[PDB]
């Protein structure tokens, strides 16, 4: 099981 | 060995060209690089017509340039939503670095400027829609498919690279198809000029490298590793490290053993073990060799890698097209109006951009 739909970037963290 | 004498003198003319074609490159790109452009155009001079994308900052909507009639891109960015320090920084990397590069599978930027609220980059519109659309529609690309847009992958890696440019954002979403059925990477938000090691802790989790994760210095073998989570991912239908939450997406990628769907042929199976490689004194990309270590494997050896540069290569998928200003490859999304502010928002932070 896992994200399927669009996918963030992350600029930080 | 592997090759006869004519196949391998074929081989080392080919590179010897490759280098004479990357240091021209890299005089041409140093020249805008150092003299970069800035407020080519204004607001109302397009009719905004719908937004094609969203992400954390603003939307990309397709534009119509009023005077010309034709259509474009346009990245909005609210100027106090790039709040962060390293936000800040990377919205200055993508706009410099755009304005610089050329290369047939990199999206061309037409205009840039900014107002009191926003920065505008305004770019050509293509139209075929995303490849994160199409592979999620289809299920898992082929592997002649997924191989065909892989080498377009690694060749504007090893260009981007080349100019000392990091890509640090590969993934399906960033890359749409045009109407000969290639890519154009677009998105550049994290696009960087590193001369040797970098550290800011960014990307998408399912593509991060085990180094970035680890909070180590880490280089441009971050996109080797980037590429073999894409590969992986068009040729399976999902990538290799798949967990509903960004900490457990972590935790398999620095401690986790990649497996392969039954259906994956040995030779892919190969390339993405030396790709998705923990050891950066073995990742391919990032050997004494470099990008040919990729580029001569056996999973490539069918890619003619002059023919795909130049376009020669029968695409495996062209979208349809109705017209221009087509926006069907598209998904929907909400729609929220431009608000100007009559007062300058963070001046200070933009006045490079
Ligand atoms: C801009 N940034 C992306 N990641 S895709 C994209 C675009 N043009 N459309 C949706």
């Amino acid at each position: 099981a896992g994200r399927t739909g669009r996918r963030q970037a992350i600029h930080d963290i | 060995g592997h090759m006869g004498n004519a196949a391998a003198a074929k081989k080392g003319s080919e590179q010897e060209s490759v280098k004479e074609f990357l240091a021209k490159a890299k005089e041409e790109f140093l020249k805008k690089w150092e003299s970069p452009s800035q407020n080519t155009a204004q607001l109302d001079h397009f009719d905004r017509i719908k937004t094609l994308g969203t992400g954390s900052f603003g939307r990309v909507m397709l534009v119509k340039h009023k005077e010309t009639g034709n259509h474009y891109a346009m990245k909005i960015l609210d100027k106090q939503k790039v709040v962060k320090l390293k936000q800040i920084e990377h919205t200055l990397n993508e706009k410099r670095i755009l304005q610089a590069v050329n290369f047939p599978f990199l999206v061309k930027l037409e205009f840039s400027f900014k107002d009191n609220s926003n920065l505008y980059m305004v770019m050509e519109y293509v139209p075929g829609g995303e490849m994160f659309s199409h592979l999620r529609r289809i299920g898992r690309f082929s592997e002649p498919h997924a191989r065909f847009y892989a080498a377009q992958i690694v060749l504007t890696f090893e260009y981007l690279h080349s100019l000392d440019l990091i890509y640090r954002d590969l993934k399906p979403e960033n890359l749409l198809i045009d109407q000969q059925g290639y890519i154009q990477v677009t998105d550049f938000g994290f696009a960087k000029r590193v001369k040797g090691r970098t550290w800011t802790l960014c990307g998408t989790p399912e593509y991060l490298a085990p180094e970035i994760i680890l909070s180590k210095g880490y280089n441009k073998a971050v996109d080797w590793w980037a590429l073999g989570v894409l590969i992986y991912e068009m040729a399976a239908g999902y990538p290799p490290f798949f967990a509903d939450q960004p900490i457990q997406i972590y935790e398999k990628i620095v401690s986790g053993k990649v497996r392969f769907p039954s259906h994956f042929s040995s030779d892919l199976k190969d390339l993405l073990r030396n790709l998705l490689q923990v050891d950066l004194t073995k990742r391919f990309g990032n050997l004494k060799n470099g990008v040919n270590d990729i580029k001569n494997h056996k999973w490539f050896a069918t890619t003619d890698w002059i023919a795909i540069y130049q376009r020669k290569v029968e695409a495996p998928f062209i979208p349809k097209f109705k017209g221009p200003g087509d926006t069907s490859n598209f998904d929907d999304y909400e729609e929220e109006e431009i608000r100007v502010s009559i007062n300058e928002k963070c001046g200070k932070e933009f006045t490079e951009f």
